[PDB]
């Protein structure tokens, strides 16, 4: 997901502006759906929501727009259990042997014969939660096992939280409502209002451990890999209690990152750290936010946002619709140098020509250079010390960058990766542009879809899978909403990329998907005047 | 009850629900959503009830790409009656009303559906829904940053044998 909130110091009209570009599944239990909800006099909010939820999840109202992105915070902890040396169904806490609990469930299974059989399954539980096995990594052997404590299991406030967000007047109000309730499970919140405030909050439900406990309560080898894992044999590694937290064992709102600015805030799924580089967010718990290298989507956004020039709605729209493959900025110049260093090398000729001809985009019309680039980058990602300039913590916006072609082993390994990538591409059956390959199937038709994987730094992130002769879209850009605040009322533009209905019979199964293909965003009508101006307007009243 | 809603649809089937209270608002949401996505919600509720193997056998998968039986075990464990009851008891009157209205509006659509926008008409899993089913969906989403990512691992967790 991407989100950018712009404030009075950078917006062209001196008011607030919000771009919401969540990247989420195109099918299933997380498939966004548009709606506008009104209880006249006390609620009026429009946006999109996940299936089954009677609240707006990402949206806007008279003076406010907000969105979300998945955060890098931990929302659970693993606990490594020290098993009783005499009994692997018992575990030690402070040297005392405790029994695991057992909870059986029974499932009905439809058999080959069409009849139902009952399957019973035992779920083992510790004081922390259920045990979990990842073979080869988190085993249950005679010495140790792992339990998982999920902080959101006791978060009964989640629906109230979004309903409260739906009632929020401005950024200050939104912040109060989120911090008071702490019902947000696993996302950042970014918002802008009419007065020109830009807000970022890493305000979610995060297991609380006081800082002095972390060095001894962490599992060193697992936290090194970013797995939130604690010592389950010491009662002092229980989640800490604090009267200011909304729920026992979660982090108080005061300890979670918030940035309120009048220029901009951005997030593309990295930590709170570089939300706005002019004001880095530092000093938080490792469970909350760490100073880690930022992904190419955030680097791209930051490259477009820094400076002092006014930002217009159209600027933010084009950050999505440009389909720029930002990871190319990091390696393409050196890749082209390697090509020239190897002229007349048969195995590299088509790749090198495709790359030189490429518009550096994931547009429908983008040439086969994108495909070669992707397969190269998947191999480059496996090479040791191939970056010319590695990640530099004092230069996080511009690093890593370039290929260390001056180092013989790297030059050799990089050339081999390109040859291998090129052979894989030559092997598949490609006549043809990016839109000829990446599609969304609708009935028996296929609609060309622009965008590319977020891992290649395409702001318009699209994830696809090989299916037969094509790449079928499964997730990415979904609900798009771009909101500004002229005097008449909120002006919102966007689309739902996969359309309102998952049903092939629906008039609204592919209508916005055709528009997404052509990158033609539309008005999101909010006021009674806008709704009434729509020549397709239909109305039904129902009661029982 | 006071189940009443006024629904307007603009271009591309975007609904605009007006009601005088949360029950009516939910009623309009559940109805408009069912018109576009009844089959989707029915399938995902089957998943969140742990009933995939009952309707589809063990060979299939959920939309999250978990095998049906491991998925069912996980959701049966997650969405136990005591957990749904505790969750319900913790909900504000406004939220309870939103959910009651949504189930009613969804069910009203199902009562009248003739297949115009419903490809799964006549399937045995296409059924009237309860507020508990919406709590099942909610809790399924709630844990997606947590134990939901370890659903296969929970199912696989068995103590060592004699090895
Ligand atoms: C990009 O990173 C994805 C952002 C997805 C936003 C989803 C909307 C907020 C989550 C709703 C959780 C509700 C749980 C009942």
């Amino acid at each position: 997901s991407n989100a950018i909130a712009v404030g009075s110091e950078r917006s062209a009209d001196g008011k607030g502006m919000l771009l919401a570009n969540p990247h989420f599944p195109w099918n299933g239990a997380m498939r966004f759906y548009q709606m506008h909800l009104t209880i006249p006099g006390r609620l009026d909010v429009m946006g999109a929501s996940l299936p089954g939820l009677p609240v707006v999840n990402i949206g806007f109202s008279r003076h406010l727009a907000w969105t979300h992105t998945v955060d890098t915070s931990s929302h659970f902890t693993l606990y490594r259990l020290a098993l009783d040396p005499k009994d692997p169904r018992r575990y030690l806490v402070d040297g005392r042997s405790l029994p695991l609990e057992e909870k059986s469930v029974a499932i009905e299974v439809r058999g080959a014969d069409g009849k139902l059989s009952r399957v019973e399954h035992k779920v083992y539980q510790s004081i922390y939660g259920p045990l979990v096995v990842w073979p080869g990594k988190l085993d249950w052997n005679r010495s140790e096992a792992y339990a998982l404590r999920d902080a959101n299991l006791e978060n009964t406030r989640v629906l109230q939280q979004w309903y409260s967000i739906n009632q929020a007047s401005d950024v200050a109000d939104l912040r109060r409502r989120v911090e008071a309730l702490q019902g947000i499970p696993w996302v950042n919140t970014l918002a802008a209002d009419e007065q020109g405030n830009a807000l970022y909050m890493n305000q979610s439900v995060v297991p609380y451990l006081k800082p002095e406990l972390i060095p001894a309560c962490a599992i060193p080898q697992l936290v090194a890999e970013g797995l939130p894992a604690l010592q389950g044999q010491d009662s002092r590694c229980a989640w800490s209690r604090d009267p200011a937290a909304a729920q026992a064992g979660i982090t108080p709102a005061a300890q979670l990152p918030v940035l309120l600015r009048r220029d901009f805030v951005q997030n593309s799924n990295d930590s709170a750290w570089l939300t706005n580089p002019a004001s880095p967010l530092q000093g938080f718990s490792p469970l909350v936010s760490q100073e880690k290298p930022i992904g190419p989507r955030a680097r791209y956004a930051l490259s477009r946002l820094q400076g002092k020039q006014p930002l217009e709605a159209k600027t933010l729209e084009e950050m999505v619709t440009a389909n720029h493959v930002f990871s190319a900025d990091q390696v393409l110049p050196d890749l082209l140098r390697l090509c020239r260093d190897n002229q007349g090398e048969k195995s590299l000729a088509r790749a090198c020509a495709a790359l030189a001809q490429w518009d550096r985009g994931a547009n429908l019309d983008s040439g086969s250079g994108f495909v070669y680039f992707q397969r190269f980058m998947q191999r480059f990602a496996e090479l040791d010390g191939a970056w010319k300039e590695p990640f530099d913590a004092q230069r996080p916006l511009d690093t890593p960058q370039g290929i260390a072609l001056d180092r013989p082993q790297v030059a050799t390994q990089v050339r081999q990766a390109l040859a291998d990538a090129a052979a894989e591409v030559e092997k598949s059956g490609i006549p043809a542009r990016w839109g000829d390959l990446q599609v969304s199937t609708r009935g028996q038709e296929r609609i060309a879809i622009p965008g590319g994987d977020g891992h290649f730094g395409v702001y318009n992130a699209i994830q696809s899978v090989r299916k037969g002769d094509h790449l079928e879209v499964v997730g990415g850009t979904s609900y798009i909403q771009l909101v500004t605040f002229p005097e008449e009322g909120p002006k919102a533009r966007g689309l739902l990329a996969f359309s309102q209905s998952s049903d092939p019979r629906s008039p609204h199964y592919r209508d916005q998907t055709e528009l997404f293909s052509r990158q033609q965003w539309q008005t999101l009508p909010f006021s009674d005047r806008q709704i009434d101006a729509d020549p397709q307007l239909q109305r039904l009243s129902i009661r029982e | 009850t006071g189940l009443a809603a006024d629904i307007r649809w603009t271009a591309y089937g975007v609904p605009h629900i007006r009601a005088k209270d949360e029950r009516g608002l939910g009623y309009g949401i559940g109805y408009a959503y069912a018109r576009d996505n009844a089959c989707l919600l029915a399938e995902e509720i089957v998943t969140a009830r742990g009933e995939r193997a009952r309707y589809f056998g063990s060979e299939g998968k959920s939309s999250a790409e978990l095998d049906n039986l491991p998925s069912d075990i996980f959701y049966a464990w997650l969405n136990q009656p005591e957990a749904l009851q505790a969750f319900w008891q913790a909900q504000t009157p406004a939220v309870r009303q939103l959910l009651e209205g949504y189930a009613a509006g969804f069910n009203r659509f199902l009562r009248e559906a003739d297949g115009k926008t419903t490809s799964c008409l006549g399937q045995p899993w296409l059924r009237a829904i309860a507020t508990d089913d919406l709590l099942r969906l909610t809790r399924r989403l709630l844990v997606e940053g947590g134990v939901g990512q370890f659903a296969d691992a929970l199912v696989a967790a068995a103590p060592p044998g004699a090895e």
